């Protein structure tokens, strides 16, 4: 459950990635990817080399995704509905992905925008991350 | 996943670089401030109340220097981590209980600690060989557990 | 985030508690302190041994509290404030520890209204149990 | 796992009444039904679309004996658990790459199916050894991600 300064912290520090949204969410994908090499069996009819069209393209759906869960962040659960029936009925994908993904997203934030990534802002960034990853992979249809 | 050449190189670069009493200060009072239960395994180091509070506590700046310290034994010492960290396994668990999900918890917040300071030079292959070592002294912390 | 289902299966399986409230509060406390140790470092204070008199109106407290929570379901961060304040600001529940009381919750239930235990009526029940032990865990306000 | 000569004896006696060909499938449905996502591992075992579906599927009862027999061994072999299970800890870690959260949630679901069929019976001391039981074996599944 997010506080009314996290709500602040994450619209705030979103506005900051600003133009970068789709860089930064290739980015978060390619180190997931590369780091918990598991995760790779959710995309097998993706091309996952270093570079590839089709993780940028996914990085870009997955930013505004996100973009839009913070323009929503009062009412997720509506606003995300259609991405919790792919990712929690189709895919079915296991919680513990979404806790990689929001690590390397968080691990993206910081090593590209340090001066937004204080330590406030990373607990807010974390809770609002692990909203979005409980209403994803829950069944609420 | 073990450790090949390249990475090896790699990581032990950037260690080098890695300033030795502050990152780790940072990474525990970010995880304190991250996922504050673990707070209350710290009742003795006074003030944590808020953020700023937490990272310039010196108790706090202290108590990280050791561990960065234990995380640089568990680099020199990968190929036989358990040994290394078997009294710590003893403290940790038996001693103080703490749950060994907030063993990984720290291992990521160092993560993060090494991408802020470092930005682009902490590449997604450099953090690949990292996940690898902090998730050995995750599980290796936690071996008595086992 | 729980279904219209789920509220249903938790108002339907959770109100045949009722006169038994403090009871199966008990014993699932029991159960926890009992089946995990660990859990008793927060209850120094209590008398833990087996019938006290402490444990039991504890356990009266818990179940009204979560029958207070089955109450205000749609606003239970709201509804919960002030347990929330008491287990994350106060108290810094660990929470693995929630996990382990929601086992025990639900193997009480799964001990003593069998035929209300359905898998579905299980599933609801642990949704609603996550959902109260993030609130009681965050702190927001 | 050690357990006392007493919680030895009120296990045994329970185990010793249980439905060997059923509680398996019951608690695979459950896990199923409960945790929607461990339904990825088994899209070879057909109709998995509602949980009355889940239920009487006959793959899920089928392979739910199985799992019953492996805790079976396991109540046979708390000594050397890692051992018993050092096989299956290969297939589950190195072939199937199960997330070894997954495990402790089958024990649960066990515990909660045992419950469910025992009532009054499954007492909290009783739930207690058990817990001890299921807490092993889950460790011994996971012992090769060790
Ligand atoms: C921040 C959390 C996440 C967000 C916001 C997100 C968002 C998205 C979006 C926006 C789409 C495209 C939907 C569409 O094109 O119709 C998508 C598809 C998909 N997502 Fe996620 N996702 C997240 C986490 C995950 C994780 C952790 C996994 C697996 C490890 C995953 C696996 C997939 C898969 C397999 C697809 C199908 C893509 C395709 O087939 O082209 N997602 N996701
Ligand atoms: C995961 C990697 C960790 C490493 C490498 C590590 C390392 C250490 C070391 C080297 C000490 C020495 C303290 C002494 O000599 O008395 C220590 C103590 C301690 N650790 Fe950790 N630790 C880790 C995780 C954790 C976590 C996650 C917590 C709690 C959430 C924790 C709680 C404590 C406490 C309370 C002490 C002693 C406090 C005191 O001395 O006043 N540890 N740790
Ligand atoms: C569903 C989960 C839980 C619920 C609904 C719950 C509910 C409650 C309620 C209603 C109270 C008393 C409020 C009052 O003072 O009127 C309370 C107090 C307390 N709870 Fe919880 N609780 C839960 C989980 C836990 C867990 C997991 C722990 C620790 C392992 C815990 C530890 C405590 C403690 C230490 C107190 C102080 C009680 C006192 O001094 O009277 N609670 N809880
Ligand atoms: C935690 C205790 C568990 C036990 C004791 C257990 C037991 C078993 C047994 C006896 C087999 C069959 C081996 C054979 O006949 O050759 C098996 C296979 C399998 N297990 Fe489990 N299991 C456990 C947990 C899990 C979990 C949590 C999952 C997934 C979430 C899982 C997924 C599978 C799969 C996919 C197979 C093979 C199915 C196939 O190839 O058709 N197991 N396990
Ligand atoms: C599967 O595990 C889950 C699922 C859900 C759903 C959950 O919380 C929902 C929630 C929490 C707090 C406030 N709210 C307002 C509306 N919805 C919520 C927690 N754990």
């Amino acid at each position: 459950v997010l506080s009314p300064a996290d709500k602040t912290n994450v619209k705030a520090a979103w506005g900051k990635v600003g133009a970068h949204a789709g860089e930064y969410g290739a980015e978060a994908l390619e180190r997931m990817f590369l780091s918990f090499p598991t995760t790779k069996t959710y995309f097998p009819h993706f091309d996952l080399s270093h570079g590839s069209a089709q993780v940028k393209g996914h990085g870009k759906k997955v930013a505004d995704a996100l973009t839009n869960a913070v323009a929503h962040v009062d009412d997720m659960p509506n606003a995300l509905s259609a991405l919790s029936d792919l990712h929690a009925h189709k895919l079915r994908v296991d919680p513990v992905n979404f806790k990689l993904l929001s690590h390397c997203l968080l691990v993206t934030l910081a090593a590209h925008l340090p001066a937004e990534f204080t330590p406030a802002v990373h607990a807010s960034l974390d809770k609002f991350l692990a909203s979005v990853s409980t209403v994803l992979t829950s069944k609420y249809r | 996943v073990h450790l090949t050449p390249v990475e090896k190189s790699a990581v032990t670069a950037l260690w080098g670089k890695v300033n030795v009493d502050e990152v780790g200060g940072e990474a525990l009072g970010r995880l304190l401030v991250v996922y504050p239960w673990t707070q209350r395994f710290f009742e003795s180091f006074g003030d944590l109340s808020t953020p700023d509070a937490v990272m310039g506590n010196p108790k706090v700046k202290a108590h990280g220097k050791k561990v960065l310290g234990a995380f640089s034994d568990g680099l020199a010492h990968l190929d036989n981590l358990k040994g290394t960290f078997a009294t710590l396994s003893e403290l940790h668990c038996d001693k103080l209980h703490v749950d060994p999900e907030n063993f990984r918890l720290l291992g990521n917040v160092l993560v993060c600690v090494l991408a802020h300071h470092f930005g682009k030079e902490f590449t997604p292959p450099v953090q690949a060989a990292y996940q690898k070592v902090v998730a050995g002294v995750a599980n290796a912390l936690a071996h008595k557990y086992h």
